[PDB]
């Protein structure tokens, strides 16, 4: 079972700059073919999930238009981290952020979840 | 398992003869694939003709007639991988006398690697009409019976005097 | 008031044992591995029962004074620790749950505490393991110096690996290194002999190698074992030599080492193995067996109708009849074990039933004298007796088969022991039985108790890692045979580990939990393990012990076979005659010249000893010449000679016998045990051993028969599996369940075969085969795993169904192994004390002259002192010699070395210039202040330096040292040939040497040592001839036998060299399982009964199953019996040594 470490919930206020933390740990080390994480947001607990960042090889961010450009990676996954930065936070943004780590030979799936709340 | 041992270099006239050509991988459990080229050059003349060619299981044989007939492979058979490859001939002549070249090519198949080797052994035979003996044979048994007479000799020898001695002993007293 | 309550509470007789209770139940619970939620409530509990146990222990003795009475003693020190902890979790806590659980397993160790004199048993443990200081100091330092010696001779060769000529693209080694990552594409570019989990290792001279052709040899790479196995640092060559010492897989590193190193290191070995394993192994027992006599003497010594039963009854007691009636049950017991004894996987029909038939008969007659030995005595007369007890139990279980888990009922065989009342030797091991859970019962638990401790301790710490890791370890990302997963589980790693077989289990823990934490409690299991099991063995084991011309011709043979030069010429034939067996072999046919000399010189030979044998019936006459074992010896021996050189001169040979015959040559070194004085003495002890030996071995035999017979059952023909013949893999079961599946899969499939183990239970014979790999350990667990893995006689076996059977094992091992050896160490070593008694209390094991050398190194054992010397009357010349002679410049001395010898650890693989120039600069000043204090203690001493034993040795230390370094100079100008510049360099570890001089301790054991050479050297010679008997059968028997496992190029029987290195790993016994096994196989398919073999006559690769069984089962016995001698020699001196 992969070990994923996420805040439950993370407040961030309008306008600022959000780092969704998660920490992901496994034995073995880690390869670039063989590593791959997926990153997905929902506008809600029962809403679709809108896949955002990939790790196929590389890093490959989809720029979703809910997001314009805002979407970083902001994790080195050799480290067992995957993070993402969600720059100039907007209240769209709030929702349910689902981090999936796959990793050779592992056979498990590794499933954060984080709730993402903008203030005002 | 393989040993490579050298052919014998004297042979009978009008007897049958074997040439033995041996070549040992130098790993056993690696499997290749061999074939065998003989080429012979009579004495007194340069070049070599080449005589036979052994490739799958069938043997090939050059029309020449110093070696016409006369041939027949005594080689690993069936194997594929022959290892030792040996050349016996039937009704040893004069004609066939000189210097023998065999070279063997090997397929060695290995993981990703597909290796072509050759190794060549050459045979050298002198005919001759009576088969000599030896001179390690002949100077052996020569030597040997010395060792037997004198040792005899050196036992007899003691006994004369060491029996005197004792029969000296029991007069005195 | 309150006080005297809990001061009530306190000493009671129900409280100890209601703690005691309670931490029982504890230990059944920290075996769950996983508890339920609801566990969670029972877990306070016990909480609750120790703060209330600890409550009033403190409260009671405390007296609110600081608690003074309950802190003074260490126990509870550890009950407080205890408290604390579960406490503490509750309380803000340290992130590593498993880490700080583990402490927990400490209430295990209150057990302790509790158990009515535990606590005096620890205690004893502990007293043992001061004595064991000096010796682990010598270990220590022994370990150091061979170390060293290994890391400078083999450093960076388990490196080389054969890296393909030819390369695509323009790739280069180096490129190509970086790159790639991964078995399959590593498989690509290095050779890997076929599923091996690494590279074959190659090398560079003519000896070792060899590398296919179109592979070169180069070095690159990590060492084979992951890592773990490699000279190349000072840390890991110490692990490698720990484990040459301990003797676990030992054999492996020496096989390795030798191909990548050549065969002309195999010296290297013997030496270590000889000297740094069986004698340092020996010291430890020595002093703990002799530090356990002085606590267990020294203790010991302060001590000191109604009236129709009654007619009825009287004639039954009548029919005790114990001169008849009651042995003649006996006869009846043999017999039917022995009928028990016929059983085989392929039974007729008609022969299983009547196996069926007999059983009921004797079923019945066991209880019908049971019935009827009711009557007469009546039920409560019958039952007093302890032995008709243990009788009832049997009969009982018998009935109850017929009508209501029938292995129960292969039990019966137990019986077998009754005849140990009128056995002499049975009783003995009946004896030594129950004194382990008898007197020494509270020992025993303690073994109990921490091998408990240690499985739980390590399920706790490396259980997760084992799981979630799984692919570190294993290719199939399953988890493997061994592992520390569950409690049973952790228990079989932890019970491996005390037969020394910790290193193959070690690299997987290692791999998954990391190096620091699976080092250190495999260390720890190891030590503290082995301690309780040495000390359970050695106390078990003590404590359990206690004209007439003709006349003249007749007188003047006599004269010439007594003279010296005689004796002295058929000595030097012997040897000679023998030496020329060593030429033949597989490349005989090469060198055909010393073919013919080596043919003729034979028949020179025979002439020579039938002659001789002539002088021997005229000097002695047949009467005193058939009266000597040893004329017999030589009379067969010419006689088998001189049959093959008459037969073989006739012609008319090759028919098997004469032909077998010739094998029988090997047998002509023999002759020469009579001419040496040395080994002559080694024999006669072992002849008057032999008696003795016979009777520990019929007990040895009847006890391994029933556990061969409940072996024959439970397994005999379970051990077949359909294994797909390409890679050895067994089928799933999912398909193919059955034998009758299995076949229809070879009508459609070309690889797939149902085949045999070769060494199993199918019948009593094989069971013997089968339970003594188990018994030395060698082979057992491919044994085990098929025990395990069975299911049903025509079934397909299925992964771990059994799992159960793993407990039948164990037991055997207990039984099997630890007792008997127990037993055969304790008679042999008593039989030889017996016989140095006889003869006047001398050593048995030294000629007359040895005894004379050694009563001159007994001498230098004493301490009269020496003249002190003058100080010269200059002054100059006398402050050097006042300097000097103070010992804190000595001091000073010692710490210098010290010093000199950390630098040479420093050093290791790969280390680059600018380190290695320091390296040899620092070297510099160690040789000139060496050689500074050398030329100082000469200037003040004068001829009197020379006088003492040491200075010599110090000042000849100096001398190598700088002809070392120049040498090793000189041959790097000259340059050409590293090798002899590597032997040159193993100068310097001369100096480390000195450091004996400074430790009392160790120099009293090294004393000891010496002093044991003579005996050990006879020793020595003795087994070497027997080993080179061995040789010579194998070269001609077993060379040409299909190279399978254990067998290879190199360590084959092919050639004299070959044999001689596998006789030597033999002799400790290890891989003797492997070396077997091509032996064993006969028959399509398990090899080709005719094999061409170009440039040899012979034909097939066939081993002799019963020529090959014979072999190597007497070599495994003969060597341990002369082992045995080894051990009995070191301890005689030991203890002289240690007494003085
Ligand atoms: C026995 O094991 C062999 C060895 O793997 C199996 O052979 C493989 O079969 C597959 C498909 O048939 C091939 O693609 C592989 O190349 C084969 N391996 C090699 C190197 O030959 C075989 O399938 C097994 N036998 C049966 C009957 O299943
Ligand atoms: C041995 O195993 C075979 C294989 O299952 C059993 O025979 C049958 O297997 C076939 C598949 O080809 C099934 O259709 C049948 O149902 C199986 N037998 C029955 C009666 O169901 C066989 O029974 C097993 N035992 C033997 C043959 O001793
Ligand atoms: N498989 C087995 O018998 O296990 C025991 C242990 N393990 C090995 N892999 N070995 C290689 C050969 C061998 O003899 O079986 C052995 N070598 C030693 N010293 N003990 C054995
Ligand atoms: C990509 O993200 C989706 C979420 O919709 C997930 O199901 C899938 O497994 C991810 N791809 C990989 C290769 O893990
Ligand atoms: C032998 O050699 C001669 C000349 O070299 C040739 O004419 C003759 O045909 C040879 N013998 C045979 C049998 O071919
Ligand atoms: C060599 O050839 C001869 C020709 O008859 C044959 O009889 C012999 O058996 C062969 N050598 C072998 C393989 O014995
Ligand atoms: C050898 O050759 C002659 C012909 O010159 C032939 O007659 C003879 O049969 C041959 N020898 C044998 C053994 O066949
Ligand atoms: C190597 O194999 C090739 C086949 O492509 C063959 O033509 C060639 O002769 C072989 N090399 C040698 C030296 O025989
Ligand atoms: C060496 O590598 C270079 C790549 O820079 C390549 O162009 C060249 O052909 C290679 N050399 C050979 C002999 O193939
Ligand atoms: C293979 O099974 C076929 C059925 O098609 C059968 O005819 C054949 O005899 C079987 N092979 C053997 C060796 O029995």
């Amino acid at each position: 079972s992969m070990e994923v470490t996420v805040p439950a919930t993370l407040n961030v206020l309008n306008g600022s700059d959000a780092r969704l933390p998660c920490t992901f740990n496994s034995c073995y080390t880690v390869n670039h073919k063989q590593f791959s994480l997926n990153w997905t947001y929902q506008e809600c607990n029962n809403c679709s999930e809108e896949m955002f960042l990939q790790f196929r090889m590389k890093i490959i961010n989809l720029k979703l238009e809910r997001f314009q450009d805002r979407v970083e990676f902001s994790g080195n996954p050799s480290k067992y981290d995957v993070s993402v930065m969600l720059r100039n936070v907007q209240p769209e943004d709030e929702g349910i952020y689902n981090c999936y780590i796959m990793n050779p030979p592992d056979r498990h799936r590794g499933h954060g979840k984080i709730h993402l709340q903008v203030l005002m | 398992g393989c040993v490579e041992v050298d052919s014998e270099t004297e042979a009978v006239y009008g007897m049958t003869f074997k040439i033995l050509c041996i070549s040992c991988k130098r790993r056993s459990e690696t499997n290749a694939e061999t074939f065998t080229e003989w080429t012979f050059r009579q004495k007194g003349t340069e070049e070599f003709v080449k005589i036979l060619r052994y490739e799958n299981e069938v043997l090939q044989l050059e029309e020449d007639e110093r070696f016409e007939g006369r041939v027949v492979w005594n080689g690993s058979r069936g194997t594929k991988d022959l290892q030792d490859l040996s050349i016996f001939i039937t009704n040893v002549t004069y004609n066939h006398s000189g210097d023998y070249e065999c070279h063997v090519y090997r397929l060695l198949f290995f993981e990703n690697y597909e290796h072509n080797t050759s190794v060549v052994k050459k045979i050298h035979i002198e005919v001759v009409d009576k088969a000599n003996r030896d001179m390690a044979s002949i100077v052996s048994e020569i030597m040997m019976y010395v060792l037997i007479v004198v040792l005899t000799i050196w036992l007899v020898a003691e006994m004369i005097y060491c029996y005197k001695k004792i029969a000296a002993a029991t007069e005195t007293a | 008031p309150l006080r005297r309550i809990s001061i009530k509470i306190l000493v009671h007789s129900l409280f100890s044992m209601l703690i005691m209770c309670t931490i029982l139940t504890n230990c059944i619970f920290m075996t769950m591995n996983n508890p339920p939620d609801w566990t969670k409530n029972v877990e306070y509990t016990f909480t609750g029962i120790y703060t209330f146990e600890s409550l009033v222990k403190i409260l009671a003795r405390g007296f609110c004074v600081g608690e003074f009475t309950f802190l003074r003693d260490p126990w509870n020190w550890l009950d407080f620790v205890v408290i604390v902890f579960a406490y503490l979790t509750e309380f803000v806590n340290l992130g590593n749950v498993s880490a700080l659980r583990t402490f927990r397993v400490l209430r295990a160790l209150k057990t302790i505490s509790v158990i009515p004199g535990l606590k005096t048993i620890v205690g004893a443990l502990i007293q043992s393991v001061k004595k064991l200081s000096d010796v682990m100091i010598l270990t220590v330092f022994c370990l150091s110096v061979f170390a060293l010696i290994g890391l400078q001779l083999f450093m960076g060769n388990l490196k080389h690996k054969c890296f393909r000529n030819s390369l695509e693209n323009n790739e280069t080694l180096e490129s190509i290194m970086n790159t790639l990552e991964s078995e399959e594409d590593f498989r690509k570019y290095f050779y890997y002999l076929e599923g091996s989990k690494d590279a074959l290792l190659c090398g560079f001279s003519t000896d070792s190698g060899q590398c296919p052709e179109g592979y070169t040899c180069v070095k690159i790479g990590r060492n084979p074992d992951y890592g773990y196995t490699s000279f190349d640092t000072f840390s890991w060559a110490f692990l490698a030599l720990f484990r040459l010492m301990t003797q676990d897989y030992w054999e492996n590193l020496y096989q390795q080492t030798l191909r990548a190193a050549g065969k002309t290191y195999m010296i290297f070995f013997v030496v270590v193995i000889f000297l740094g394993s069986f004698y340092l192994i020996n010291l430890i027992l020595a002093v703990v067996a002799m530090a356990y006599k002085e606590q267990n003497q020294a203790n010991i010594e302060e001590a000191k109708c109604s009236p129709y039963w009654i007619k009825f009854k009287k004639c039954i007691y009548f029919i005790v009849m114990d001169p008849f009636v009651d042995l003649a049950i006996t006869i009846c017991i043999v017999l039917n074990t022995l009928f028990m004894a016929m059983e085989h996987h392929p039974m007729t029909e008609e022969f299983k039933n009547v196996l069926a038939i007999g059983n009921l008969v004797f079923t019945g007659i066991f209880a019908a004298e049971m019935v009827l030995k009711l009557i007469a005595m009546d039920p409560y007369e019958y039952f007093q007796v302890g032995w008709n007890i243990f009788d009832s139990l049997i009969v009982t279980l018998s009935l109850v088969e017929l009508f209501l888990l029938s292995v129960l009922r292969s039990f019966r065989l137990l019986r077998v022991f009754k005849l140990a009342k009128s056995w002499p030797t049975l009783n003995m091991l009946i004896k030594i039985i129950g004194n382990s859970v008898g007197a020494l019962g509270n020992l025993t638990l303690v073994l109990a108790i921490i091998v408990f401790i240690f499985a739980v301790v390590g399920m706790q710490l490396f259980g997760k890692s084992y799981k979630e890791c799984v692919c570190k370890i294993n290719d199939d990302c399953t988890l493997p045979r061994w592992h520390m997963n569950d409690f049973f589980h952790s228990f079989l790693i932890v019970f491996r580990v005390l037969c020394g077989e910790w290193i193959e289990t070690m690299w997987d823990c290692m791999e998954v939990a990391g190096q620091a934490m699976c080092l250190i409690v495999y260390m720890m299991v190891m030590v503290i393990g082995n301690l309780v099991v040495l000390n359970l063995f050695l106390a078990l084991l003590l404590s359990s012990f206690s004209g007439k011309i003709w006349w003249n011709i007749r007188k003047t043979c006599y004269k010439i076979v007594e003279h010296s030069w005689f004796e002295s010429f058929i000595v030097l034939m012997i040897l000679l005659s023998s030496g020329a067996l060593a030429f033949e072999d597989i490349y005989i046919e090469r060198k055909k010249t010393i073919k013919i000399i080596l043919e003729y010189a034979d028949k020179i030979f025979t002439y020579i000893f039938i002659l001789e044998m002539l002088l021997k019936w005229i000097a002695y006459g047949y009467k005193t010449y058939f009266t000597n074992a040893w004329c017999w010896l030589d009379f067969l021996i010419v006689d088998v000679s001189l049959v093959t050189l008459v037969a073989n001169t006739l012609g008319y040979s090759d028919l098997g016998p004469i032909k077998s015959l010739r094998t029988l040559r090997a047998l002509r070194p023999l002759r020469a045990l009579s001419r040496f004085e040395g080994m002559r003495v080694v024999v006669n002890a072992l002849i008057g051993a032999i008696p003795s030996i016979m009777n520990v071995l019929l007990v040895c035999l009847i006890f391994w028969l029933i556990f061969s017979i409940m072996g024959v059952n439970l397994f005999a023909g379970k051990f077949y599996e359909c294994i797909n013949t390409t890679d050895g893999s067994r089928f799933p079961a999912s398909q193919v369940p059955n034998r009758s599946e299995c076949f229809a899969l070879m009508n459609v499939s070309q690889n797939v075969r149902w085949k045999n183990l070769k060494v199993n239970f199918d019948n009593v014979g094989l069971g013997y085969l089968s339970l003594l790999q188990v018994a030395t350990f060698k082979g057992w667990t491919i044994i085990m795993y098929a025990a395990v893995d069975s299911v049903n006689v025509d079934k397909q076996p299925k992964y771990e169904y059994s799992l159960y059977m793993y407990i039948y094992f164990v037991v055997f091992i207990i039984f099997g192994s630890f007792f008997t050896l127990n037993l055969f160490i304790g008679v042999i070593i008593d039989n030889f004390n017996q016989q140095k008694k006889k003869l006047g209390g001398q050593d048995i094991f030294m000629t007359e002259e040895q005894k004379k050398y050694y009563n001159a190194m007994k001498k230098l054992g004493s301490k009269k002192p020496q003249k002190p010397i003058p100080r010269p009357g200059n002054k100059i010349q006398g402050c050097i010699f006042d300097l000097v002679t103070n010992q804190a410049f000595d001091i000073s001395i010692m710490v210098l070395i010290c010093l000199n010898m950390v630098t040479m650890m420093v050093e290791k693989e790969g280390q680059s210039q600018h380190m290695t120039e320091v390296l040899y600069w620092i070297n510099v000043v160690f040789i000139i202040l060496f050689t500074g204090e050398c030329v100082l203690k000469l200037i003040s001493l004068r001829h009197y330096y020379f006088t003492v034993g040491w200075n010599i040795f110090d000042f000849v230390v100096v001398i190598i040292s700088i002809v070392g370094m120049f040498l090793a100079d000189l041959i790097e100008t000259y340059f050409v040939s590293p090798t002899l510049f590597r032997v040159i360099r193993l100068a310097r570890i001369g100096r480390i040497l000195r450091l004996v001089k400074g430790a009392k301790g160790i120099r009293t054991l090294l004393f000891a040592l010496m002093m044991s050479l003579p005996a050990l050297f006879n020793i020595g010679l003795l087994l070497f001839l027997v080993m080179f008997i061995y040789a010579i059968f194998g070269m001609s028997n077993f060379a040409y036998v299909k190279k399978e496992d254990g067998i290879n190029d190199m360590f084959n029987f092919e050639t004299f060299g070959n044999s001689m290195i596998c006789l030597f790993q033999i002799t400790t016994s290890a891989g003797w399982d492997g070396l077997l096994a091509p032996i064993l196989n006969s028959k399509p398919p398990d090899c080709d009964p005719k094999k061409v073999h170009p440039g040899s006559s012979v034909e097939g690769d066939c081993g002799n199953p019963s020529v090959g069984i014979f072999y190597f089962v007497s070599y495994i016995i003969i060597s341990f019996l002369v082992v045995v001698n080894m051990y009995i020699a070191v301890i005689l001196e030991n203890f002289s040594v240690a007494t003085e």
